[PDB]
């Protein structure tokens, strides 16, 4: 209902405008049809040049319909297309993660697949390793930052899962 | 033998120096730091303090 | 007699607003004496060091 | 720096009623001088050019940087303000004088 979408749009301008930060949107875990939605409405907005060189974001989309193995490792691949912008060009760049626990979840997927025990409540036994393993390297460097908006569902409404 | 070429025969890993350095020299200062400094000073403000 | 006594020992004390005005004067020039000195030697020691790490 | 004696409500007691605002903030500010300058040394802890000799691969920059610094003249800052002060007490003094006479 509220508008975030909006919000996303407006800090991937400023972020561009105040400083000279490119951003990155990963796709972990999205419905297609809101990818669409959100793809032309940051056409429509500006973010996205179609016809120049002026598109301010570049994005990585990981959908719902893909096995688990790609959801989860869509998050690098977004990470690792702003750690170019960051380590290359000096940059402090926006890397934004549409939700981060379906990459929780899609690890625990992937986990579950290769036989793995699970942990408390299911999720794999490596979730502590796998979330810092990716969030490690959203860090602020010696040569550029890399910072980081992930929206975040909280599954059943419990904060302590 | 290497008096010929400072960085040993490279013509790369200097499009990373420069930026390595613009980081230093941006927040080390952001002046000419090669130079000595002149300085500009100011001196404090002052009221109405006798019984008014 | 006792309150004009009193007004008497008031007007007697009454310098202190004026050597407060001097203290807070002094204490005042001197605090910048003591900064531009910092300001000048932070500064220039900043050059040289900068110069060190290059 | 010399500085004076002060009781701060015996301050108080020959502060009118129309500058209690002006007196107080006078107070203030005499605190914040106070933990200023007990804040920071007396003098710049000088610097020895043997680590900076030995360091600097320039041409004698350490020598005549450190020359300018050691035959500096920094701006030693006046009072102008004391005289003015001392003049309007002296004045007063006059003032409760004459009065303390008639009562």
């Amino acid at each position: 209902g509220v508008g975030k979408t909006v919000l996303i749009m407006e800090l991937i301008n400023n972020v561009a405008k105040a400083h000279g930060g490119y951003s990155v949107f990963a796709g972990v875990g999205e419905r297609t049809r809101e990818g669409n939605d959100l793809y032309h409405e940051m056409i429509e907005s500006g973010v996205i040049n179609l016809k120049d060189a002026t598109s301010k974001v570049a994005l990585v989309y990981g959908q719902m319909n893909e096995p688990p193995g790609a959801r989860a490792r869509v998050a690098l691949t977004g990470l690792t297309v702003a750690e170019y912008f960051r380590d290359q060009e000096g940059q402090d760049v926006l890397l934004f993660i549409d939700n981060i626990f379906r990459f929780t979840q899609a690890g625990s997927e992937v986990s579950a697949l290769l036989g793995r025990i699970p942990s408390a409540v299911g999720y794999q036994p490596t979730l502590a390793t796998d979330m810092g393993t990716m969030q490690e390297r959203i860090t602020t460097t010696k040569k550029g930052s890399i910072t980081s908006v992930q929206a975040i569902y909280v599954p059943a409404d419990d904060l302590t899962d | 033998q290497t008096s010929g070429g400072p960085v040993d025969a490279s013509s790369e890993y200097q499009q990373e120096l420069e930026r390595e350095l613009f980081k230093l020299k941006q927040m080390f200062g952001n002046a000419d730091m090669n130079t000595f400094p002149t300085f500009k000073f100011e001196d404090p403000k002052f009221e109405v303090i006798e019984k008014p | 007699i006792d309150t004009e006594k009193s007004q008497q020992a008031l007007v007697q004390k009454r310098h202190y607003l004026f050597d407060v005005q001097r203290n807070n004067i002094a204490m005042a020039l001197e605090v910048t004496y003591r900064e531009r000195l910092y300001r000048v030697y932070k500064e220039v020691k900043n050059r040289l060091d900068y110069h060190i790490s290059v | 720096l010399a500085l004076k004696t002060i009781d701060w409500v015996a301050f108080a007691e020959i502060i009118p009623q129309n500058q209690k605002a002006i007196a107080s903030s006078l107070k203030s500010w005499n605190e914040t001088l106070t933990s200023r300058l007990a804040a920071l040394p007396e003098n710049p802890p000088a610097i020895d050019w043997a680590y900076y000799k030995a360091n600097v691969a320039k041409a004698g920059l350490v020598d005549d940087f450190e020359k300018k610094f050691n035959a500096l003249k920094v701006p030693v800052p006046e009072d102008k303000y004391t005289a003015q002060v001392d003049a309007e007490e002296k004045e007063d003094v006059k003032s409760c004088a004459e009065w303390v006479s008639l009562s």
